[PDB]
């Protein structure tokens, strides 16, 4: 709706 | 202010973390096949915003959230071991969690929750991973 910021998986990190 | 219900126990809570800024997500799954995933559900689309509190009780953290203007409770999430129900990373990016709230009535709910930065959240988790580190018979 707003944006699109999907949850990380490809490379699953922190910083 | 006192607690709802005394009998003269260690009823207490300690501090360790507040952020300025966050969101919540009254998320319609508990589990699929990788967790929770923040793109399945509304990771756009809050439904409530204020600010996050983090405080603990031995091994057990808090996680509170306030109103944005006068502190006020939302919500309170009990954790006693982390990773687990009471806070998750809804697959693997931890700009997003999932924590188990009480609803105030003997009842709980699971929210997603969204933060104002990536690095405001990953510190939502190091503010419970430093609180698991020196228990879990470690």
């Amino acid at each position: 709706s707003q944006i699109t910021s999907q949850v990380t998986g490809q490379i699953g990190w922190r910083r | 202010g006192s607690p709802n219900s005394m009998a003269t126990e260690l009823e207490y809570e300690s501090v360790l973390c507040v952020k300025p800024d966050v969101s919540v997500y009254r998320i319609p799954p508990r589990a699929s096949n990788r967790g929770y995933r923040a793109s399945d559900w509304k990771l756009d689309q809050p439904d409530w915003t204020g600010r996050l509190r983090i405080t603990s009780k031995g091994k057990t953290a808090y996680i509170k959230l306030e109103d944005k203007v006068s502190g006020e409770l939302f919500a309170q999430a009990p954790v006693e071991q982390y990773p687990g129900i009471a806070v998750e990373t809804v697959t693997d990016s931890s700009r997003y969690f999932v924590i188990r709230i009480q609803d105030g009535t003997g009842r709980s709910a699971f929210i997603g929750i969204g933060f104002t930065d990536r690095g405001d959240a990953f510190d939502f988790n190091v503010s419970l991973q430093d609180h698991f580190k020196w228990v879990k018979q470690e």
